[PDB]
Formats: structure tokens, C-alpha cells, sequence
């Protein structure tokens, strides 16, 4: 009796560790004023260098830089030329490691989502025109003509697929631990999409053929992703109106991008399965 | 590789040449000057960066990160630390038939105490017995315990107020982690891959609280492996036993229909359970067949070799696969061992008072053919001797 | 003769890999994984240049 | 264990209140203080004193002792280990008579070198014909052989090169005793023994030169009187085994009568022999009952496992008692402690050429019953190989 929630192994029990104290000061903390002033501290002592280091004020101008205040009784020294070392040094820290080390982690990187899908060679099932005929009868975004269905690659806005990638990559680093093929895991790693997997039948349904199971929607909002430091990632919507993008009529009116990558997921795992059945229903938000 | 942080005076030589070369023409970097204090201020800056930089993608390794930057990195692949569990095992109750069963039981078995961890039926059997499969109210080690005799908490009109552990284990409880045990189960978890094997399931199902040995289905049944209109096999059977808990080992179907319903979910047949989805399964138990094995031939040996002959049989017997043959020359092995070639053994297998046992026949050969849903236990071993030798003399 | 084994081979690399009766998990293959392993036989064809 | 080893608890309470009686007085002790580590540490000391003087009684004990301290006990109570033993026998070589001699004689038979034991004469004697007592160069079993034709080493003048064995066998030769069969052996001194004459008599006719085995009289050769009851014997009679010389070890009658002369006298029972007074007795022989041995079903197993199988089943049959059966089953479970309890393999006892031996009896089940003055021999182990193997082909 513990409660229990979800784990690439299973409906594992959780807890807590204790708050040991040690944790090295992380970006967050790395301030501009907050390390300028320290840079101070590297100065030598002496006559020509103790009110000089007494009278360093420090301000914020427009665009963070924390700079010196020059009151008009100022007298230039090397202590100011201090000041600028030190926000610089802010500076280039917050502009080359909090990225680099944002982006090396499949479950903070923002702006290398694209190098991610290339590395985890992530191909689409919706988008080549030699499909399986069973991954249904016309998918939904392709429309239809005299020479059968016509797929329309789909431009989404900068945002939307921001986050839609984001979350395909975490679900895509989850599955890659090799999980157990029973609905608890699927479910946990297809998570990030915002769907789930809910089969259709109640009684026992081993004799049964057509081990029908529906994908049902968990939240109409991705969770984004947020550039900066200290905050909360931005979330977004997960769909699309057909009529406002001006695509074609005969594609559905809501298209949902994590929809269609959870389906090639489950497709994908659950092929050896001879009886499957997959059936997609329209949601509308 | 060949990237790497600079050393230090390597790091200031690079920086003083640079500052010498672009700004001062090539002039030398004087000492005590406004020179060497802004190139000193700089290097300090570029060691700075340095050091941060070696700081945090330390912090990234699983390996020498915190402790509570461990705990997320883990919980977004879904590896938490385990807390303190508690402790399972089965009771028995007893009272009057058709009584009236509360949701809120609880049992006191010496200083614990103990609650229904499955559901309740909403009166006791016609049979007037009822087994549950309880758990403690408190985790730890504690909830493990060795006690036989317990009492009813709340007490219920018709039921008597004193229980009895069944066997008098209760298996289950531990303590909880620390962020070194964690660490472990953490990273030696990166380099593993589940595959859903005989294995597995074998490993899974001996999960359950109180199962001593999990087996698969004997050479006495038929064993279908399809259970529909399929290709090739999606169904899965096996046999536990709880030997030290149970009589004979044997569970019934009360218990053993718990973990079927766990192991392969309900419904069954769409990996609802532990089990990978679209495989069906069973975990049945078995029933008893009491056996007295004659061992004639024994007395004649010394009293130790006697003792381990016995002992070696007993739990030869007791371990048995549920639907196996209990032959005749697996045990003159056991004698043909320890006496060696030189001794006469000969062994008889017999039914109790010579009665007929549903599922038991013997062979032309006088072993003991078991079908499936049976098990041979042991009733008696005995030592006799009919065969006048002269080892007495 | 052109890496093509007889029959017996193949059939003895299937015996190890899957099992037998295949898709028991008796074997190499995971539970409910059933296949076979296959050889061929030569055409010869002459090249010339 | 073989002190007390009493109730930690109640162990650790005292020493609590030992430590609280004097040192603080009578009051109890602040939990995770230093009086507590103190007491701690000391109740761990205490229990390492236990362990210590339980295992210096263990030390003084025959059956659990290191190898010295068991050879320092023994030599107290006239047990010695046995020493390393060189072969031994006769050579008899030829030559023009007078010619010169010297000590650095040295023979080579087989692939054995043997040296003269006794002092070379001088001369060779005028017969032309001198008779050595030789010993082995190398100690151990090496040098015992059964050869009857060998050359002369170190070529001497006036001396023809082939020598003889007289008697056409050497005996004797043993290696080292080990620790364990020193235990076994002294451990066997300090018992009760029952019958202590028999195994006296026994130990003493192990030493005469090339026997090998002595066995005690087989099963099958026991006897009852008309009423109904078995007979004890009022001699003393066993078999022996000269395993390196003669067929299956089966010695003809004139060695073992002249044994029995030594080990009782003549005539027996005035302790004119090796025996005390008043024992009479009997050293027998057997005869050979050859048997032909097919195992089926072997070609499935890997070379190693037929090989050992092939070696162990022989090693079986060859060392086989006299006045004993020889089962299907024992040959059964020596295959079957090799290749695994699922494995197909047969065995079948056969006679060569289906003819009819004296002593020997073929029983429904498929054993080869073997009257008394028999024994077993193994005539030959085929194999049959149809081809079959673990992948068609």
C-alpha cells in the first residue's frame, strides 16, 4: 500500500531523499551586479586602492549590465576597469555554457530540438507517400484525388513545433531505456505527447480478435520550454485549425501534431502483436 | 580530447604574449604596471570561466552529481528511490456462515498490526473459513515477524476473535534508500534493457508475497499455447508453491487467482498487468496426493548414513514439481549415493492404507504417475527390513 | 561453396535461435517471437568483360 | 555451537548493568553517549572471546584440525602417516662369467629406470646367471608395471644387454599419503569399532606386495540354515584384488592360498602368523564373468561428456566387488549424473557372443545377478553411433 505512479520498468512506488545541502551555486545565481562587485576583490590593498575599492557603486542600465555609477565626483581608476571584467564575465557565461549544457540534455534542450530528432533518426510515418494501408484508409493530413490520397507537408508555427519536438524527444529518450510492453510503460513513455492509450473491450478478450485500442487526449496544451534560467516553461497549444493555416478542405478541422507521433510510436512497438487495431477519433478542443 | 582546461601559467603566458603583441606593439609586460594588473585581472577572469565550466558539467554525470540533482534527471526517466515497504502475509478467520464482513478489519498480531490488502467479501463463506492476504499498518522490517496467534481488533458479531497467521510468516518489509543505494539501481539501470523473457516472468511472479518457488507446467500436461485465432503462441502457465507457508506447499485458488489477476491484468489480454500486452496467462496451484515411500533396507546401515538418506528424501519429495512422476530410480539415487554399490536398497511407493487418490496411478514399473493439478507430498517415510543379511553379526 | 549452407545448418541455427516449438521463449528469441531461418541455392552465372 | 553462545540481549543488558553498577553508580546510561559506545565496543570484544575459546576447543578436536596440529595429535597416539614407497622385484641378467661389476647397474624397462637395491657383488658368479633385488628410481605408482623384458642402460663389458624380470612384475609402489585419508585413517582408530578383527585383518592383508582392493564378502553370498534364519560366520574371510597384474585383478588360487598362510599360519589358529591366537580364516579369489556393456543414445552429447561418460562407466565396471550385482541402474545414474536428467541415453548389459557363463543370470529387469567366487569383468564398451547428432545432417 503506497500510492504507486509510472516508471520505464513498471507502476513503481516513489519517495523521497533528504536534503543533503550540498549543490554548487548553479546558472540562476550567476549575476551580473552580483560578481562584478566580487571581481573587485581581486585588487590589491594599499593606499591607492582602498577608497578607490570602498566608493565602487554598482547600478543596472537598460539592457542588464550592471555598470558603475559615475556621481559627478568620480575618480577613474583600474577598479572600474575591474567592474567591466566582471559583468563581462557574467555575461559570457550566461551567452556559452547556459547554453551548451541546456542543450546537451534531451529533457532541457530548447533551441537544438531539430538536432535531436536528426540524432535519434526519428522518421515520420504520415509524411511518406509509400505508407502502410493500415495505418488507415486516408490519414489526416492528407487529402484526396483521382490518383488515391496526397500527403501536404505541414508548416507549423515556430512555437508549436518547438514544443511538439520537445516532447517527442523526451518520449523518444524515455523509450529509449527499453521499457516493457504493457500499457502502463507505453503510457508513461508516450506521456510528453499528451495522449494515452485506452483499449476499447471490458471482458476478457483473449479469444477475441481486433485487440482494438483507442488513443484519447490527455491535455490540449504542451508543455513548453523556457530559454531562461528561473521561471516556468510556457506551455502551448497542441492543435491546429485546418482553416485558419489555409491548407486544403478535405484534411480534418483540428490536427494534432503529438497525436500522429504517439500513433507511429504504438504502431511501431505493438507491430509483432498479428492482431492490433489502432482507431483514431476526431477531437475536437 | 586534446581539448582541455590550460595550465595555469600556461593559461597567463598565452594571455600576456596576446596583450603584448595586439595593443603594446611587443613592448614587455613591465611588472607593478597598469599593465600586469589588467593582464592579471584578465587571466583571472578567463580561470574563472574555466573553473565554472568544469563546475556544472561535473554537476551533468550521474555519476558526481548531487543528490538532489540526481533525484530529477532520474524522476523525468522514471527512476525514483524506493521507500520503506511493508510487510504481507495470510490469515485465516472463522465464524459463523453468512455473517456480516466490515471493510475496516483490522488483526493484532503480537505488537503489530495488520489490514486487509485485498477486498473483503460482503459475507463470510458457506464453509465458514475465510482467508485474506493481509499487510502491516507500519512499514519496515518490524512487520517482519514469526507469530502464529492473533486477535480480531474490532470485533465483528459472529466471528471469533482469534486468528492464526497461516503459517506464521509475514514476508514483505524492508527500509528505505539513501541517495548511495540510489545511485545504484540508478546508472547500473542506464545499462540494462528488459526483454520480457521465460526469465522475466519467472523472476516476476516469485515477486508475491510468500512464494518459494515458481515452476512451469509439468510433463503430464497437454499445455495449449494458443489462445485464439493466432498464429503462434500468446498463452503462459505455470505452478508456485509456498513451502513454508502452506501445507504441502500448496495455495488454493483463492490466493493463486490474486496473482493472476496482478500478473497478466484483468482483462485479460491486453497487457493491463505486468505482463507485455496481448499475452494471456494462468498461475494455477496444484492438489496434494499423499505418498509413504518404503525404504527397505535401511536398518542394516549406520544410524548417520540412515539419518541422511531419510533427510535427502524428505526434502526430495517435498520439492517435486507439481505433475512430475515420482520414478522409482530417482530415489534409489539417492540411496545408491551415500551407501555406495556394495549395499542393498531396494525402495516400494505406496498410497496411505493402500486408497485410491483422485489422480494417482502407478506404472508397471511402480512409480507414481501424477496428473496435472497434482502434486505428490509426503506423508511418512518408513525403515523396514524383510531381507535377512549378515551385516548383524 | 558461395557461403550457401545446406539445410541442416540453417535449420539447426533456427532449432537454437527460436526454439522448439518456437515462440516458447525456449530459446534465444523472446516469448512470442516465432520466425525461421532460411539458406538458398545457387545459380551460377558467368561475367564477361 | 559448543560453548553457550547465550541470548545477545541478555548479554548485552548485563554488561549495561555491570558498567552502570560501577562506574556511573547505579543510574542508566544516556543513549549515543560515550558510556554507550562503550559498552558497545566491549560486548563485541566479549563476543570475539567466545569465538576464540570455541575455536581453541575446536583445535584439540581429530576432525576438525588443521593438517599439522592432526599430525601432531596422531604421533601422540601411535598413528603415523604413511610415506611415499618405491617399487620393487628382481632382475635377472646373464653374461660371460668373472666379468667386472660395479654399483652404477641401472636398467630400463618399459619406460621405467630401476637400480639395484642389495650390494652388486664383485664378480659375476661362475654360473653365468646373477639375480638382483631392484627398486625404482622415481617413488609413486609410476614404477609399478607388469613387464617381463628390459635392457641394460649402462653397457657393461662380457654382459648381454637383455635382461629379465624374475617374476614378471613390480610391486609396491605407492605415493604420499594425503591430509584427508590421514584424518580418515587416524580418525578411524578412536572409534568404537565393532568386529575390530575384521578390519585388523583386512588393513593387514592390504599390505601384502601388488595387492590392490580387499573387499568383505558380497551380498550375494550369504547362507541360511534350514530353518529359516541367517548364519553368521564363525571364520574370517574377505577378497582381494591384485589389479595390476592379472586379469580384472583375479589371482589364481596358489597367490591367495599363500597369502593365507602368511596372515594365519599353517596350521591356522596357533598364531604362528601375522594373526593372534586362536583366529582361523580364509583369503579367497573370484572368477571372471566377462560382460559386454552397449550405451545408446551417447553421439547427442559433446565429445567431452561421452568421453568422461565412456571413462567413468569402465572405471565402474573394473572396480566392481566380486559377489555383486551389476544393475542397469547404477550404470543408468553414472550416465545420467553426466548428461543431465532429460537426456536419452541406454544401457544394456550383454554377454559376448550370447553364451552362457557360469555364475551369472540374467533377471527379467535387465541386471546381471552374479553368484559368490565371481566377479564382473569388463570385456568391452561399444558405442552406438547412427548418425545421429543434435542438427540432422
Amino acid at each position: 500500500m503506497n500510492v504507486l505512479i509510472p516508471g520505464i520498468d513498471g507502476m513503481v512506488s516513489a519517495g523521497t531523499l533528504e536534503y543533503t545541502g550540498c549543490c554548487p551555486p548553479s546558472f540562476a545565481d550567476v549575476d551580473e551586479c552580483t560578481l562584478a562587485t566580487a571581481f573587485v576583490g581581486l585588487l590589491p590593498s594599499g593606499p591607492l586602492w582602498d577608497r578607490p575599492k570602498y566608493e565602487a557603486i554598482t547600478t543596472i542600465t537598460e539592457a542588464g549590465n550592471c555598470a558603475a555609477c559615475w556621481t559627478t565626483d568620480h575618480c577613474p581608476t583600474l577598479v572600474d576597469y575591474a567592474v567591466n571584467v566582471g559583468a563581462r564575465l557574467a555575461s559570457v557565461i550566461e551567452r556559452t555554457i547556459w547554453p551548451a549544457v541546456r542543450e546537451s540534455d534531451p529533457f532541457t534542450a530548447v533551441t537544438s530540438t531539430a538536432d535531436w530528432l536528426n540524432r535519434f533518426d526519428w522518421v515520420n510515418c504520415f509524411e511518406t507517400s509509400c505508407r502502410s494501408k493500415e495505418l488507415g484508409e486516408k490519414t489526416p493530413i492528407e487529402y484526396m484525388t483521382d490518383c488515391g490520397p496526397v500527403y501536404v507537408k505541414i508548416t507549423y508555427p515556430p512555437s508549436l513545433q518547438q514544443a511538439f519536438e520537445s516532447a517527442l524527444i523526451k518520449s523518444l529518450e524515455r523509450l529509449s531505456m527499453g521499457i516493457i510492453k504493457n500499457l502502463a510503460a507505453i503510457n508513461f513513455v508516450i506521456e510528453p505527447l499528451k495522449v494515452r492509450v485506452v483499449p476499447v473491450d471490458t471482458t476478457d478478450a483473449c479469444e477475441n480478435e481486433t485487440l482494438c485500442v483507442v488513443l484519447e487526449k490527455t491535455s490540449d496544451f504542451f508543455d513548453g520550454v523556457n530559454a531562461n534560467t528561473c521561471g516556468i516553461p510556457t506551455p502551448v497549444a497542441a492543435y491546429i485549425d485546418r482553416d485558419v493555416m489555409q491548407l486544403p478542405s478535405d484534411l480534418d478541422k483540428y490536427i494534432w501534431p503529438g497525436h500522429m507521433a504517439a500513433e507511429c510510436i504504438v504502431r511501431s512497438l505493438l507491430s509483432h502483436v498479428s492482431r492490433f487495431c489502432l482507431i483514431r477519433t476526431e477531437q475536437a478542443p | 580530447c586534446t581539448i582541455q582546461r590550460p595550465d595555469p601559467q600556461d593559461l597567463r603566458n598565452d594571455i600576456a604574449t596576446r596583450f603584448s603583441t595586439n595593443v603594446l606593439g611587443g613592448a614587455p609586460i613591465i611588472p607593478e604596471s597598469n599593465e600586469f594588473y589588467v593582464v592579471s585581472l584578465e587571466y583571472a577572469m578567463q580561470e574563472e570561466f574555466y573553473a565554472f565550466g568544469e563546475q556544472m558539467w561535473r554537476e551533468r554525470d550521474p555519476r558526481f552529481a548531487c543528490c538532489e540533482n540526481l533525484v530529477k534527471m532520474a524522476a523525468e526517466r522514471g527512476v525514483y528511490p524506493k521507500p520503506a515497504q511493508f510487510a504481507q502475509g495470510y490469515v485465516r478467520m472463522t465464524g459463523t456462515p453468512g455473517s456480516a464482513l466490515n471493510q475496516g478489519l483490522r488483526f493484532q498480531f503480537g505488537n503489530q498490526t495488520y489490514e486487509p490488502a485485498s477486498v473483503v467479501p460482503d459475507q463470510l463463506p458457506a464453509t465458514g473459513i475465510l482467508v485474506l492476504r493481509v499487510s502491516a499498518v507500519n512499514p519496515g522490517p518490524s512487520g517482519n515477524a514469526r507469530v502464529t496467534d492473533g486477535t480480531l481488533v474490532t470485533p465483528v458479531p459472529g466471528i471469533s476473535s482469534a486468528v492464526t497467521a497461516y503459517g506464521g510468516n509475514f514476508c514483505g518489509g524492508s527500509d528505505e534508500e539513501e541517495c548511495e543505494q540510489f545511485r545504484t539501481r540508478y546508472l547500473q539501470r542506464l545499462q540494462y534493457q528488459p526483454r520480457f523473457t521465460v526469465e522475466w516472468l519467472k523472476s516476476k511472479a516469485a515477486e508475491w508475497p510468500c512464494v518459494t518457488d515458481v515452476f512451469d507446467l509439468g510433463p503430464n500436461c497437454c499445455a495449449v499455447n494458443a489462445l485464439g485465432e493466432v498464429v503462434c503462441p500468446n498463452n503462459f502457465e505455470f505452478y508456485v508453491l509456498f513451502r513454508d507457508t502452506f501445507d504441502c506447499g500448496l495455495a488454493p485458488q483463492c490466493v493463486v487467482d490474486e496473482i493472476t489477476d496482478w500478473l497478466f491484468g484483468s482483462p485479460q489480454g491486453l497487457g493491463l498487468g505486468e505482463a507485455e500486452f496481448g499475452i494471456c496467462g494462468k498461475v494455477r496451484t496444484a492438489a496434494p496426493v499423499k505418498l509413504d515411500i518404503i525404504l527397505d533396507g535401511l536398518s542394516c546401515a549406520t544410524p548417520a548414513q540412515s539419518r541422511v538418506v531419510e533427510e535427502r528424501v524428505t526434502d526430495f519429495v517435498n520439492r517435486l514439481p507439481p505433475s512430475t512422476n515420482l520414478t522409482i530410480d530417482q530415489l534409489r539415487f539417492i540411496g545408491l549415493q551415500v551407501l555406495g554399490p556394495s549395499f542393498n536398497f531396494n525402495v516400494a511407493i505406496r498410497s496411505p492404507n493402500d486408497a485410491v487418490q483422485p489422480g494417482l496411478r502407478f506404472t508397471s514399473c511402480g512409480d507414481a504417475e501424477i496428473d496435472c493439478d497434482y502434486k505428490a507430498c509426503l506423508n511418512s517415510v518408513v525403515v523396514i527390513n524383510n531381507n535377512v543379511t549378515t551385516s548383524g553379526c
